[PDB]
């Protein structure tokens, strides 16, 4: 496995007061696979920032790790983490390949 | 499907 | 069932919905207490949010669909959704 990017992004949550995004979850039958960007909504605080793009993998939102969590623990833990007030830090991979076998692994075809 | 974080 | 919901938002400034698009709509994924669609009770997760105001999200994204409802919740005054049972 090797990363084609990792960023770290804090967001200031008092200048934008909401995040602006969508996740996507992706699984396979054998484990593999993670919490992506779905959309970015112009006006939130994601797209301001302008780095974090569709398709990246969340691995971690503040000091929660992202990377073996059910899509609906993400969505409910990314919800209580908005919804109380300061910022909010968001860790991503840039995906070499967008399967749930491929964010880490450079596409052989 | 995609999951909007921000509550409406 | 097409349902008009209309919501004075006089008690709240915020619906207590979140949304989740397919790929093609957005629906309900959950009614969160304190909001004004939980104090009108007839919006059931999974329903499809077909208008607001009278704004059609026929005609755009799941995304621009969630950015206009924002704009509109966002703006002083009643707000009337439509939905589709399902």
């Amino acid at each position: 496995a090797m990363a084609l990017n990792i960023i770290t992004v804090t967001l200031n949550m008092e200048k934008y007061n909401f995040l602006g995004i969508s996740i996507v979850g992706q699984s396979n039958e054998r484990g593999d696979g993670g919490i992506y960007i779905g959309s970015i909504m112009k006006g939130g605080a994601v797209a301001a920032d302008g780095r974090i793009e569709p398709g990246d993998m969340l691995l971690q939102v503040n000091e929660i790790n992202f990377e073996n969590m059910s899509n609906d623990d993400a969505v409910r833990v990314l919800r209580e983490i908005v919804h109380k007030p300061g910022p909010i830090t968001l860790t991503v991979a840039k995906c070499w390949d967008p399967s749930p076998r491929g964010c880490f692994t450079l596409p052989r075809s | 499907s995609e999951f909007f974080v921000d509550v409406m």
